[PDB]
RNA sequence: GAAGACUGGAGUGCAGAAGAGGAGAGUGGAAUUCCACGUGUAGCGGUGAAAUGCGUAGAUAUGUGGAGGAACACCAGUGGCGAAGGCGACUCUCUGGUCUGUAACUGACGCUGAGGCGCGAAAGCGUGGGGAGCAAACAGGAUUAGAUACCCUGGUAGUCCACGCCGUAAACGAUGAGUGCUAAGUGUUAGGGGGUUUCCGCCCCUUAGUGCUGCAGCUAACGCAUUAAGCACUCCGCCUGGGGA
RNA sequence: GGAGGAAAAAUUCU
């Protein structure tokens, strides 16, 4: 995931104008770095590194949904609804 | 991403032919989407152990500034196939 | 003791220098240990991808 | 890839068979067809000749270009579709003024691409040259003998030739057999390796799947009488009471080497197999 | 990490083995109550809360006798986050034959043995010091 | 437990760094074996001694050319990366993790983790290729009282590739994971700050790894000792005389 | 003293 394609990333699920750390944000980079590891593990079969690091990728984006969910219940429903989830 | 490959043309090849490969080589690397930059001629050199069956070679270098690796891909082939180049290189920079 | 390259402050080694890879390289063309020479460790391998790529291209002896 | 059958039924328990994943169209082109009649392996004099063979499905052929002599036109893959007359899948190529033809289908293949034949086209899967003019080590097939013939040599499913030198007038190739043979420079061939390299594979199953194929039974020559093979005749089940085994016509077939000792074409051949 | 009055203890442990003199650690009210408590029965000589914009540190200066002798002869732990102790006020103990001290945690606030058995009142048991 | 508030924990941002981390494709030289051809003649090989074996149908040796397979000399270093198994030729493509620097951002989002899921040296199994060296089984020659062995001459599976199983090891640091505290001295890897200094260089300070010597402390002892086997807390796995097993 | 690499020799029995 190139520098720039994060920015826009950054960008759009910003919470003010200078928000990097909410976990709107880290939820949605997450969810595109582990579609881009998706589309290249399903290229590469036996690369179990990488899938190691999907797999780590995958428990943390978890906690932090369930860390926004136990706080508050409108934007968890925001952001599966607009990024797509379960 | 810049790159720079640089090659050996076989030492018997005359200036017309040499050239003449020269800007096909220059010109199917730059079709697939390519700027170059740079294209110099080292020239006549020696070669430090031998090769199929030559002592001397005419070195050339070209840089690239090309983003899609593509054309990279398509020169060697055509390195591969051409018989006037006997040796080539591609390195990232 | 001394480096060279650091002391010189010179930091990429290019491939194409050949006269700067002729000096750590042995007469029989072996790439010369770190102990004799006195070279950075991180310089020394950096010189040692120089010499494999010179010497690959037809520039370098392999051997001799 | 390989079908595999769940053992629902005895005959059916051990089959396995293609899925055709490759296979486009399912209707042939009429103006490509002609018409076969089984010879169930009978002679001109209406005599049975070769064995094991005739009643299968019913065929008809199709005329495919082994040739290719059109060149400088370009041709698009149309199709990849099923042959019955052969073990290689054949592909349809619309040629720029209209006019299409059938070819064997290389590996790599597939409908869209476009394919060259002549002293100007590129190496790539699917062109045709001439043997002078095809840079050593690469992978061919439907190698010709003859210049102006047709392709004859390298053209069963899955296989393939590669190109070892050149002497001048020749040029050296090592065919499908592990054999190193000398071709006249003139000659044309197709790079690339054929394309239905999962054909071994198959597990026919059924006796009955055989006849589809018109394959009659065999029968061992140890089970007949001792007028109509060397091997008939003994009180019980006999070992082979000879020297060696032989053929139902004599001249022993084990290990016994039947090519024509003053051949014209052993000054050719590189090495043997 | 879940338990700080035992890191409070092991630092006041390790500092008494090395012979130490001064030892700094981050604050919090109920490490104040205990340096109090310490310092009143005269286990420590003083304290000090020094403000830090995080949470606060305290520094306490570990005592010594005449000729080098430790006036802190040990610490132990008793409720833990694993397995949590409560005594009741015909239940309190006394440390080391009522030459040591407890500290209680009961609904008057943090007290000792004796201000537990005076007013018949019972906690949590925190730790023994002796 | 509920409602608030804050950054030390945790994570993101911004700027740098190093690396045999993993998968795919292509290429390079040294050497061994085989084949063809020049020169040349009686031995070569091997062992503690021999012999089997190859050789006058002409070896061994030497020079030229061709075919094919496997492994990557020097660099190379108690050096580096990875959770472990493990990873050394070169180039490119696609990808995982880590360290330092800043304090911009969120504000406890953390640790452990039965049952589950996945990875897992070598040997072995199934299908299809490949096969130069080495080599279980096997044969011959020796040694020996015997030699189903060690030694010598050959040699098949296997070692290699693709896909799918198997799920074991002295899989070891014989040392579970997380956090904090507790004398020093001296090397090395990757960074950061300052002072000397025109640079170079030298000196000091600090973060994260990797070695050695050593204090308190611990141990039955050997020994460990800021990379604890010391002082403490959280969670998991396991032990209860030897054989049978 | 500690760690790494590494040559040459070699009959059987008590
Ligand atoms: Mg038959
Ligand atoms: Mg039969
Ligand atoms: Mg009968
Ligand atoms: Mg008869
Ligand atoms: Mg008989
Ligand atoms: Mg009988
Ligand atoms: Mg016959
Ligand atoms: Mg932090
Ligand atoms: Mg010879
Ligand atoms: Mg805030
Ligand atoms: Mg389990
Ligand atoms: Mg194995
Ligand atoms: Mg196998
Ligand atoms: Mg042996
Ligand atoms: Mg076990
Ligand atoms: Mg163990
Ligand atoms: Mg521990
Ligand atoms: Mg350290
Ligand atoms: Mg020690
Ligand atoms: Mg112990
Ligand atoms: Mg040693």
């Amino acid at each position: 995931l190139t520098q720039e394609r994060k920015n826009e990333i950054i960008a759009e699920y910003r919470v003010h104008d200078t928000d990097t750390g909410s976990p709107e944000v880290q939820i949605a980079v997450l969810t595109a770095e582990i579609n881009s590891l998706n589309e290249h593990v399903r290229v590469h079969k036996k690369d179990h590194h990488s899938y190691r690091g999907l797999m780590k990728m995958v428990g943390h984006r978890r906690n932090l949904l369930t860390y926004l969910r136990k706080k508050d219940v409108q934007r968890y429903r925001e952001l599966i609804k607009r990024l797509g989830l379960r | 991403r810049k790159y720079e490959i640089m090659y050996i043309i076989r030492p018997n090849i005359e200036e017309d032919e040499k050239k003449a490969v020269v800007e096909r080589f220059d010109g199917i690397l730059t079709e697939n989407g390519a700027e170059i930059i740079e294209s110099k001629e080292w020239g006549k050199r020696r070669l430090a152990y031998e090769i199929n069956d030559y002592r001397d070679g005419f070195y050339h270098i070209v840089k690239l500034n090309a983003d899609k690796a593509d054309s990279i891909n398509e020169f060697d082939r055509l390195a591969k196939i051409s018989d006037d180049i006997v040796r080539h290189m591609v390195i990232k920079e | 003791k001394v480096c060279y390259f650091t002391s010189n402050g010179i930091t990429h080694i290019d491939y194409k220098d050949v006269e700067l890879l002729k000096k750590f390289v042995s007469e029989r063309g072996k790439i010369l240990p770190r102990r004799v020479t006195g070279t950075s460790a991180k310089y020394q391998r950096k010189l040692t991808v120089a010499i494999k790529r010179s010497r690959q291209m037809a520039l370098l002896p392999f051997v001799a | 890839a390989i079908k595999k059958y769940k053992p629902t039924t005895n005959g059916r328990r051990h089959m396995t068979s293609s899925d055709f994943a490759e296979i486009t169209t399912s209707t042939p082109e009429k103006s490509l067809l002609r018409p076969l009649k089984k010879k169930a392996g009978r002679n001109n004099q209406g005599k049975l000749t070769v064995r094991h063979h005739g009643g299968g499905h019913k065929r008809q052929y199709r005329v495919i270009d082994f040739k290719r002599n059109k060149d400088g036109i370009p041709g698009r893959v149309a199709t990849i579709e099923y042959d019955p007359n052969r073990s290689a899948n054949i592909a349809l190529i619309n040629y720029a003024d209209g006019e299409k033809r059938y070819i064997i289908a290389a590996k790599g293949l597939e409908v869209g691409q476009t394919i060259y034949s002549g002293a100007e086209a590129d190496i790539k899967v699917g062109n045709a040259l001439e043997l002078k003019d095809i840079p050593v080590g690469t992978v061919i097939h439907n190698i010709e003998m003859k210049p102006g013939k047709g392709g004859q040599l390298v053209r069963s499913a899955g296989t393939s030739a590669q190109v070892l030198g050149k002497e001048g007038k020749y040029v050296l190739i090592r065919l499908n057999s592990g054999e190193v043979r000398m071709i006249l420079a003139t000659c044309r061939a197709t790079i690339g390796q054929v394309g239905n390299e999962q054909h071994e594979l198959i597990n026919i199953g059924k006796a009955g799947r055989s006849r589809w194929m018109g394959k009659r039974p065999t029968v061992r020559g140890s089970v007949m009488n001792p007028n109509d093979h060397p091997h008939g005749g003994g009180e019980g089940k006999a070992p082979i009471g000879r020297k060696s085994p032989m053929s139902p016509w004599g001249k022993p077939t084990l290990g016994y080497k039947t090519r024509k000792k003053n051949n014209n074409s052993d000054k050719f051949i590189v090495r043997r197999r | 990490m879940t338990d700080p009055i035992a890191d409070f203890l092991t630092r006041i442990r390790n500092a008494n083995m090395v012979k130490h003199d001064k030892l700094e650690l981050p604050a919090s009210k109920i490490k104040k109550e205990i340096a109090e408590i310490l310092k009143r029965e005269g286990f420590i000589r003083d304290v000090e809360y020094i403000e830090d914009d995080n949470a606060g540190t305290i520094r306490v200066f570990l005592k010594y006798g005449a000729t080098g002798e430790r006036v802190i002869t040990g610490l132990k732990r008793i409720s833990k986050p694993g397995l949590r102790v409560y005594a009741k006020s015909t239940e309190v103990p006394k440390v080391l034959n009522g030459l040591g001290i407890a500290i209680v945690s009961t609904s008057q606030g943090v007290l000792t043995d004796k201000e537990a058995r005076a007013k018949q009142v019972g906690g949590e048991v925190l730790a023994y010091v002796w």
